[PDB]
C-alpha cells in the first residue's frame, strides 16, 4: 500500500536518487533480486568498507526465506528495476553486522566491517537495483528449491552432465555430477535408512557417482577416486564398474597389489571380458618393469 | 506399680562365652600373662618407693617362663606384689573386676606408672591352652596359698604348704594333650618376641639342654621411651639393628610426639637400601608396627602409613588408645587417619631435612626415587612436596642430577616452560631429533629414561608456575623474533604441495603433515597429539600383562608427520612433486622415509617384515643381484 | 639373587562404563560409573525422552551422521560430543556405539564412552571436520535458509 | 582345710565392657535388632504349626522400622511371639541369658527351625547409639508391660496401658544428640541391604513424604531351594539383583557340601568383564559369606583365589563359629576349605561350559587373561586350566583352537609342539622363524599377550609332549640323510664367511652360524636356551616397580643366523673370499645385522645410527 511512509516511522530515513523503470515488483514470500552495493561510513570516518560496483561483483540476493538480517531485505523491498538510491540505517538494524560480510567476499580476519564490533554506529548504503523475477523464470539454484521439486529436477542435472562429458568438456560435468550427487543425498536424510525409500533414494546415486569417479579418474586425480569406489564396493560388493574404476586408480598410483586383486575380482564377478581386463595388466606389468629398469640403473653399485 | 530390678549374670554362659567367642589366636595367653606380671611388678616397685622395707623378701624383679614336658606344664613366676587371700577371691574369682584399675584409681595423681589392664578377663585366656590351672600366690601381708579351678563353674582356695615362694606369684597351666606346641623352645621364642618384645623386666626362659640353660629374650629396650636429644646415633644403630635384623645401620631416624586428645611417640627409619621384595604385593606388609603400654597391638596393613612409604621401619607407641576386648584393634578406627597423617607429614619433613646433606640424599635418592614418583603418581595433597625431592639427568649437567629448582634458576629470561623428554635411554634420548633445536638455542632439557617417569609426568602439571612441556608433542613453542617468523611462513607457504602430497600418500597412517620446528639435521620426525598417550607411554603400557586391551583405542594418541625444510632430502622431493607428482619413485621414498622416521621415534611397525624387505631390495638392487564393448564399458552408465 | 619374571604392575584406574540403548538410543539400562558421570537413576534415564534429547545442539549434526555410519556398518567409530546431564549441565563424552543382532535384524545397542574434560573436549571440537564432501556447495544456504529439517534419524521413532 | 567358692561377676563393669569394647561399628545394632525379630517370628511360625489357634492376635509376620525426627526416637515393630513378665526379667535383664538357645534345646531332633543368637548380648548393642531403651511387649497368655532401662544398672517393669499391640514387642530407642543419622532414610536403607538383606520376612520403613509404607528386601534366598527346581529366569533376576548389572549371568553353579563343614554355594559368571576387573583401589567383595541368612564378611582374598576375582556369588553356612562381634569367625582355617572347594566346583563349572561353543567363546574372550594368570600362579590346578586354553594357529585360520585338538592333529614325525610370541598376530604370522616351520607343513601356535610370556614359563609339556619356541637357538625338526649331507656341506662352504662376520661384529653376538628355519630372508636373530626371549625382554623392560640394575645378567645372548640359499649370502661368501677387507662387505654386514634386529624383536641401543644410514643410502640413490 504505502512502503515509504513505513520506512521511516520503522526508524530508517532514506532519500531516492534516480527513480526506476517500470512497476513494483511483488516480493513475495521467495524471490530473486540482483542487485550491486557500496557500504560507507555515515559520519564516523566516511570511507568505504566494502564495495561491489566500484570493481564489479554482483552481489546476488533471493528476498525472503530466512535471511538473517533483515534490513537488506526491507531495503531492497521499496526500490524497482534500476531505481538507484542511498541512505543509513540505525545500529539496531546493522548490530550483527559482522555475521553477513565475514565471507561473502572472501568466499569468492576482516579489520573493516570489524570495526563495528567495538563501535557500533548508523551505516550508510548506496544501493543500485538491475534485474528482479519472481520465482518460475529464473533456472532456481539447486541449494534453494523445494524437496518435492528438487526430486524431479535431479534427472535434468543428470542428462546435461552427460552431454557436456559427451561434448569434451570435464570439469563442468564434474561439477554437474556433483550438485546432482548432493541434492540426492541431502533428500536421503529426510528418510529412514533402511527404509525401502532409503535404498530406492540409494539405488539412483550410485550411476551418477560412478560418473563422477570416471570424470575425477579422466581428470588425473586418483586418490579422490579410491575413497568414492570403497564406499560403493564396501555397501554393494557387486559392482563391476566400481571394481574396474578402483583397479585403475590403484595401478594408476603404483598399488600393483591391489590393482590386481581388483581387477581379479572383475574377471570372476564379469569373465565376459578378459582382454581388456588382460591389457590392463600388461600396462601394468610394463610401466612396473620400466621403472625397476631405471631403479636397477640408479642404484648400481653404491657401497663399493 | 513399678517394680525395679537390678541386672544380673550367667556364669556359666559368661565363662563359655569368655573362653570361646573373645580371642581368635590361642597364643595370646601367654601375652596376658606377661602383662599381668609385669602389673605386679610395677606395683612392687612402685610401692617400695616410700618404703623400702617392702623389699626384704627378695630385692630383684623379673619374669621366669618354666616348661616342663615330662608333666606337661608351663609355670609363669613373677615376684610382684603377690595376692592376699582377700585379693585372690575378689580378683581371681570375680569376672570383670580388675584389680589393677582400682590401684590406679586409688593412686594419688601426677604420678609415673603405665600398667595394663582395665578389663578384667584377661586371665581367663589361660584357659584356651590349658585343661587347669594352679595359682600359688604370697603378698607382704598374708600368708602363702594355692588358687586352682578348671573353668566349671566354681574354684577352691587352700594354704599352700611346700617350696615358699619369697614373694609373688606363680602360675602352673597343665596344658591340654593337643596344645602341647607351647612346650617347645621356638615357639615360646616367637610367641613371646612377637608379643612381649619390650616388657619393662627381663624375661628368663628355662630350658633343659644336662644343665638349666637361661635366656633372656628381651634383651632390647625402647629407646623410644627417651628424651630424642639425649640419644646418640650409635643406640639408635643398635636399636635399628636389633628390630630390623640389620647387618648395617640406619640412612636417618626420626623421633617425634605429638600431644593433646591424641597423643603418641613415634620413630622411623629410613633403610640403607631397597629391600629384595619392597613392591611384591603378597607380603602382609609389617614395616610400621603399633604398641600401647610398650605391648603389640597390630601391624600397618597400610592404615598407618601409605603404601608408596612401605619402605620406612619404625614403632608407633600410645598410653591411651580405645582398644578392642581382645587387644588386637582399636574401637573408633578413624584415628588411624590422623596418626596417618601426622606420620607423613613429618616422613616428609625427614626427606626434606636429609636434602641438605647432599652426599647422603644421594644414597637416599638412588635406592627409593622409585618410591618417591609412584607417591607422586598416587598423592594428591602432597604432590607439591614431593615434586621438590625429584632429580633428573639434565642437557646442560654432566654426570650429575639437578633439581627442578635449579632448572627454574637457571632458566632464560623469554623461557616460560620446563622442556623433557621421556625414552627408553639416556643415550637414546640424548641423540633423538627431538631436541636438535633445542639444545642449539641454547635451553636445557631434562632427560627422563625409566618407565616410572610416564606416570609421574602424567600428573605433574606444573611446577613453581612453570608448565612441564614435552617435545616429542605436537604444538612445541620456542621463543622466536620477527625474521623467524618471517622465514617460517615462507617455508610453510611453499611447501604445501608436497605436505598435501605426503598426506595423500600415507592415507591413513598419519593424521596432519605439517612444517617441523624443531629439527636442525634431520629429515623428518613423528610426534603425538596433545591428548592421548605418547609413544614412550604407547609402548609402556601395551607390554602390560593385567591391562584390558579393548581400551586402547581410547588413549591412543594421533600420529603427526613434521618434515624438515632446511634438508636435502625434503628439496629433492619438493622438486620432483613439482615436476611430476605421479612419480613412482617419490611414493616410495615417502613411504620409506616414513617408516624409517616411525622406527626412529619410539613406535614400533604393525610389521616389521615391509620394512626389512625394502632395505633388502635396495640391498639386492645396490648389488646388481637382479573390444569395441571396451569403449562402452567405462563411458556412461 | 635375581628374581625370576613376576606380575608387578601399576594398576592404573579408568572412567570407562557401559550403556544399553534402545535402536533410537533410547538409554535402558546403564553401569554404576555411568550414573555418577550422568547424574540420573534407573527410571528418569527411560523415562526421559529418546536419547537426542541429551545431545547438545551444535552436536547434533554430528551424532546424527555417526548414527548413520553405524547403521551402515554396523558400530561408529570413537565421537566426542555433549551430553545434557539431570542438572542441565554438559560433559564431553567419547563414545564408540556397537550395533547386535538377534536374527539377521538389530535387536539393541551397546555404548561404550569415556567422560572427558573441558579442555580436551575444546580441543576435540576445535579439530572437527567443519564439513562433509558431498555438502551443499558454497550456496549460502545458512545465510539465507539457515533451516534445515533435520535428518529422519531424529524424528521421533 | 580346703575351701571351695564359686565364680561371680561385676555387672556394672560387665555392661561398660559389652557397651564399650565388643563392637566397633555402631550400625550393627540395627542388624541385632532385627535378628531378635526374625528369631521371634520364627519362634510364633513354629508355634502355630501344630496349633494354629496361637496366631488369633494376627496373622502376617513382618517387621517395622519408624523414625521419628521430631522426638528423635527410633522404632523397630515386630509382630512375633513376644514374651512374657518372667522372660522380660530373665531373659532381658540376665546378661549371658539366651532364650532363643533354650527354646532351640527344647525342640526334638531334626526340626524345621533354625535360629540366629546363641550367646545373650546382642540386645545392648542398643546402647551404642541411644541413651534410654523402652521395650513394649504383649505375649498370648499374658498381659502388655513395658520395660525400661538406661544401661545404669538397673530396670523397671509395668503393666502398659496404652495403644494395644495383638501381639509381639516394640522396642523404642531414644536416639542420643550425635547418632541422629540413624533417622534418615538413606543411611536406614544402606544399613539394612547391607546387613539384612535376606531376611525371611518382609522389612518395611515408615517415612513422612500422608506415612509411605516401603518393603527394603524383596529379594529371596533362592539359594536355599533344590538346583533342580530353579529355571535361569528366576537364576538371572536374582543375579541382576545381587550385581546390580543392567545385563544377565553367562553360567551359574548352585552346590552344596556335607559332613562336619556344611555349607550352600552360588556362583556366577558375567558376561562381560568389569572395566576395573584389576584395578588395585576395590575391596575383594566379589563373594560375600552368610552364616544363617546374616551377612558376616566379604571375601578377603582368604575365600578364593586373586585370579578367579570375576567371580560373583554367595557362600551361606548354618554352623560357623563366630566371634562375639559376628563380623568374623573364630579358628579361621575353616576358609582354607572353603576355598578349596569353591575352586574345584569353580573349575569344573567351566569345564561344563567348554562343551557349548559360542558360550565357551564369549567367557574365553572375557577371562582368558584371568585363565592365564591362574595358570602362572596356581600349580596344583595347572593341568586342568592347560585344557581351557585356546590359541589362534597358523592352519586355524580365523578360529582359535585348543592344544588337545593341535596334538590330534599332530604327525607322526613330529614330537613337540611349536609356538611363537610377538608384538601381536600379523607380526607372528608374517615372522622369518616360521617360514621353513610352515613349509614343511607343520603347525605354530600363536601367542599374542604379554600374560601369554609369563604363562609359558609354567606350561613345560602339554599331553606328555614338550613345547619348543621358534624363536630361540637350536630349533630341532625331522629330517632326511640328504638333508643332513647338505647342511653339512653347506657349514663347511661357509665356515669362512661366518668366521669374518663373527669378527666383524665383536661383542654383538656371540655365534654366527647357519640357520635351518629360514627360506626367503637372509638371516635373523634367535637368543640362546638359557635367558629371556625378545619379547620377554620386551616386556621386562616396561616394569616401572621392577629393579633393572641387574637386568643384564638375566638377558640372554643373541645368535645370528645366515641363509644358505639366499642370494645375497652367496654374493656376500664371493666378495669376502675375493677380498676380506673391503668396505663393501663390512658396511652390508652392519646393515644386516641391524635390519635383522629390528625384524627379529628386539631394539637397537641407538636407532639414529640405522637413521642415518638408511638416510645416506638414500641421498646416494638420489644423486644428491
Ligand atoms: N601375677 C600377679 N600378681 C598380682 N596380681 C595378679 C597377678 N595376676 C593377676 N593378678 C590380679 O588378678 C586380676 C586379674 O585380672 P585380669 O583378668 O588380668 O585383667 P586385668 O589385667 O585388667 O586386671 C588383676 O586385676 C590382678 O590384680
Ligand atoms: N523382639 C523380640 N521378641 C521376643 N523376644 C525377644 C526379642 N528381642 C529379644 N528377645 C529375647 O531376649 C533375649 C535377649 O538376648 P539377645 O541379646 O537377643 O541374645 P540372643 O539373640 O543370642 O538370645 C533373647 O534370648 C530373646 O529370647
Ligand atoms: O554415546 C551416547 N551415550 C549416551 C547416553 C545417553 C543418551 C545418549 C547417548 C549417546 C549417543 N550416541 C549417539 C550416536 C549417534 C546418535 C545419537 C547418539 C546418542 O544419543
Ligand atoms: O588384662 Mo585384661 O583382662 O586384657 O584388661
Ligand atoms: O543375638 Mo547375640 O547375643 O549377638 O547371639
Ligand atoms: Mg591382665
Ligand atoms: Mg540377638
Amino acid at each position: 500500500a504505502d512502503i515509504i511512509a513505513r520506512l521511516r516511522e520503522d526508524g530508517i530515513q532514506k532519500r531516492v536518487i534516480q527513480e526506476g523503470r517500470g512497476e513494483l515488483p511483488d516480493f513475495q514470500d521467495g524471490t530473486k533480486a540482483t542487485f550491486h552495493y557500496r557500504t560507507l561510513h555515515s559520519d564516523d570516518e566516511g570511507t568505504v568498507l566494502d564495495d561491489s560496483r566500484a570493481r564489479g561483483k554482483p552481489m546476488e540476493l533471493i528476498i525472503g526465506k530466512k535471511f538473517k538480517l533483515p534490513v537488506w531485505e526491507t531495503i531492497v523491498c521499496t526500490m524497482r528495476e534500476g531505481e538507484i538510491a542511498q541512505f543509513l540505517c540505525d545500529i539496531k538494524h546493522v548490530v550483527l553486522y559482522p555475521l553477513v560480510a565475514k565471507s561473502l567476499r572472501n568466499i569468492a580476519g576482516h579489520a573493516d566491517l570489524d570495526a563495528l564490533q567495538q563501535n557500533p554506529q548508523p551505516l550508510i548504503f548506496h544501493m543500485e537495483m538491475l534485474k528482479v523475477e519472481s520465482p518460475g523464470t529464473y533456472q532456481q539454484d539447486p541449494w534453494a528449491m523445494t524437496d518435492e521439486e528438487k526430486a524431479k529436477a535431479v534427472p535434468l542435472i543428470h542428462q546435461e552432465g552427460n552431454r557436456l562429458y559427451r561434448e569434451g568438456h570435464v570439469k563442468e560435468a564434474a561439477a554437474k555430477y556433483y550438485d546432482a550427487i548432493a541434492c540426492l543425498k541431502n533428500l536421503q536424510m529426510k528418510e529412514q535408512p533402511g527404509s525401502p525409500e532409503w535404498i530406492q533414494l540409494d539405488q539412483q546415486i550410485t550411476p551418477l557417482l560412478l560418473n563422477y569417479c570416471q570424470c575425477k579418474l579422466v581428470v588425473e586425480e586418483y586418490y579422490e577416486v579410491l575413497d568414492h569406489c570403497s564406499s560403493i564396493l564396501n555397501k554393494y560388493d557387486d559392482n563391476v564398474k566400481a571394481y574396474f574404476k578402483r583397479g585403475k586408480a590403484h595401478a594408476a598410483v603404483w598399488n600393483a597389489q591391489e590393482a590386481q586383486a581388483d581387477f581379479a575380482k572383475v574377471l570372476e564377478l564379469d569373465p565376459a571380458l578378459a582382454p581388456v581386463v588382460s591389457r590392463e595388466l600388461q600396462a601394468l606389468e610394463a610401466r612396473i618393469r620400466q621403472k625397476d629398469e631405471e631403479d636397477k640403473a640408479r642404484f648400481r653399485g653404491i657401497f663399493s | 506399680e513399678v517394680e525395679t530390678f537390678a541386672f544380673q549374670a550367667e556364669i556359666a554362659q559368661l565363662m563359655s562365652l569368655i573362653i570361646n567367642t573373645f580371642y581368635s589366636n590361642k597364643e595370646i595367653f601367654l601375652r596376658e600373662l606377661i602383662s599381668n606380671a609385669s602389673d605386679a611388678l610395677d606395683k612392687i616397685r612402685y610401692e617400695s618407693l616410700t618404703d623400702p622395707s617392702k623389699l626384704d623378701s627378695g630385692k630383684e624383679l623379673k619374669i621366669d617362663i618354666i616348661p616342663n614336658p615330662q608333666e606337661r606344664t608351663l609355670t609363669l613366676v613373677d615376684t610382684g606384689i603377690g595376692m592376699t587371700k582377700a585379693d585372690l577371691i575378689n580378683n581371681l574369682g570375680t569376672i570383670a573386676k580388675s584389680g589393677t584399675k582400682a590401684f590406679m584409681e586409688a593412686l594419688q595423681a601426677g604420678a609415673d606408672i603405665s600398667m595394663i589392664g582395665q578389663f578384667g578377663v584377661g586371665f581367663y585366656s589361660a584357659y584356651l591352652v590349658a585343661e587347669k590351672v594352679v595359682v600359688i600366690t604370697k603378698h607382704n601381708d598374708d600368708e602363702q596359698y594355692a588358687w586352682e579351678s578348671s573353668a566349671g563353674g566354681s574354684f577352691t582356695v587352700r594354704a599352700d604348704h611346700g617350696e615358699p615362694i619369697g614373694r609373688g606369684t606363680k602360675v602352673i597351666l597343665h596344658l591340654k594333650e593337643d596344645q602341647t606346641e607351647y612346650l617347645e623352645e621356638r615357639r615360646v621364642k616367637e610367641v613371646v618376641k612377637k608379643h612381649s618384645q619390650f616388657i619393662g623386666y627381663p624375661i628368663t626362659l628355662y630350658l633343659e639342654k644336662k644343665y638349666i640353660d637361661q635366656e633372656e629374650l628381651n634383651k632390647t629396650k625402647p629407646i623410644w621411651t627417651r628424651n630424642p636429644d639425649d640419644i646418640t646415633q650409635e643406640e639408635y644403630g643398635e636399636f635399628y639393628k636389633s628390630l630390623t635384623n640389620d647387618w648395617e645401620d640406619h640412612l636417618a631416624v626420626k623421633h617425634f610426639s605429638v600431644e593433646g586428645q591424641l597423643e603418641f611417640r613415634a620413630l622411623l627409619f629410613i633403610p640403607r637400601r631397597a629391600p629384595f621384595d619392597l613392591f611384591e604385593n603378597k607380603k602382609k606388609k609389617n614395616n610400621i608396627k603399633l604398641y600401647v603400654r610398650r605391648v603389640f597391638i597390630m601391624d600397618s596393613c597400610d592404615e598407618l602409613i601409605p603404601e608408596y612409604l612401605n619402605f620406612i621401619r619404625g614403632v608407633v607407641d600410645s598410653e591411651d588408645l580405645p582398644l578392642n576386648i581382645s587387644r588386637e584393634m582399636l574401637q573408633q578406627s578413624k584415628i588411624l587417619k590422623v596418626i596417618r597423617k601426622n606420620i607423613v607429614k613429618k616422613c616428609l619433613e625427614l626427606f626434606s631435612e636429609l636434602a641438605e646433606d647432599k652426599e647422603n640424599y644421594k644414597k637416599f635418592y638412588e635406592a627409593f626415587s622409585k618410591n618417591l614418583k609412584l607417591g607422586i603418581h598416587e598423592d594428591s595433597t602432597n604432590r607439591r612436596r614431593l615434586s621438590e625431592l625429584l632429580r633428573y639427568h639434565t642437557s646442560q649437567s654432566g654426570d650429575e642430577m639437578t633439581s627442578l629448582s635449579e632448572y627454574v634458576s637457571r632458566m632464560k629470561e623469554t623461557q616460560k616452560s620446563i622442556y623433557y623428554i621421556t625414552g627408553e635411554s639416556k643415550e637414546q634420548v640424548a641423540n633423538s631429533a627431538f631436541v636438535e633445536r633445542v639444545r642449539k638455542r641454547g635451553f636445557e632439557v631434562v632427560y627422563m629414561t625409566e618407565p616410572i617417569d610416564e606416570y609421574c609426568v602424567q600428573q605433574l602439571k606444573e611446577f613453581d608456575g612453570k608448565s612441564l612441556v614435552s617435545v616429542t608433542k605436537e604444538g612445541l613453542e620456542l621463543p622466536e623474533d620477527e625474521e623467524e617468523k618471517k622465514k617460517m611462513e615462507e617455508s610453510k607457504a611453499k611447501f604445501e604441495n608436497l605436505c598435501k602430497l605426503m598426506k595423500e600418500i600415507l592415507d591413513k597412517k598419519v593424521e596432519k603433515v605439517t612444517i617441523s620446528n624443531r629439527l636442525v639435521s634431520s629429515p623428518c620426525c613423528i610426534v603425538t597429539s596433545t591428548y592421548g598417550w605418547t609413544a614412550n607411554m604407547e609402548r609402556i603400557m601395551k607390554a602390560q600383562a593385567l591391562r584390558d586391551n579393548s581400551t586402547m583405542g581410547y588413549m591412543m594418541a594421533k600420529k603427526h608427520l613434521e618434515i624438515n625444510p632446511d634438508h636435502p632430502i625434503v628439496e629433492t622431493l619438493r622438486q620432483k612433486a613439482e615436476a611430476d607428482k605421479n612419480d613412482k619413485a617419490v611414493k616410495d621414498l615417502v613411504v620409506l622415509l616414513f617408516e624409517t622416521a616411525l622406527l626412529s621415534s619410539g613406535f614400533s611397525l604393525e610389521d616389521p617384515q615391509t620394512h626389512s624387505n625394502r632395505i633388502y631390495r635396495m640391498i639386492k638392487l645396490g648389488l646388481g643381484i637382479d573390444d569395441e564393448d571396451a569403449s562402452r564399458m567405462e563411458e556412461v552408465d | 639373587p635375581l628374581q625370576p619374571p613376576s606380575i608387578l604392575e601399576i594398576r592404573t584406574k579408568n572412567f570407562i562404563f557401559r550403556t544399553k540403548h534402545k535402536l533410537d538410543f533410547t538409554p535402558i539400562g546403564c553401569d554404576a560409573k555411568g550414573r555418577i558421570v550422568l547424574g540420573y537413576t534407573e527410571a528418569e534415564l527411560c523415562t526421559r525422552g529418546s536419547g537426542y534429547q541429551f545431545i547438545h545442539a551444535a552436536d547434533m549434526l554430528y551424532c546424527a551422521e555417526s548414527h548413520i555410519r553405524m547403521i551402515k556398518t554396523g558400530e561408529s567409530g570413537m565421537i566426542v560430543f555433549r551430553l545434557l546431564t539431570k542438572n542441565n549441565r554438559w560433559t564431553w563424552v567419547q563414545s564408540n556405539a556397537r550395533l547386535l543382532y538377534k536374527n539377521g535384524r538389530p535387536d539393541y545397542i551397546i555404548v561404550t564412552q569415556r567422560p572427558l574434560t573441558d579442555e580436551e573436549g575444546t580441543e576435540h571440537l576445535r579439530k572437527r571436520n567443519t564439513k562433509l564432501p558431498f555438502m551443499f556447495t558454497t550456496g549460502e544456504a545458512v545465510l539465507y535458509e539457515a533451516t534445515n529439517p533435520f535428518p529422519a534419524i531424529m524424528d521421533p521413532l
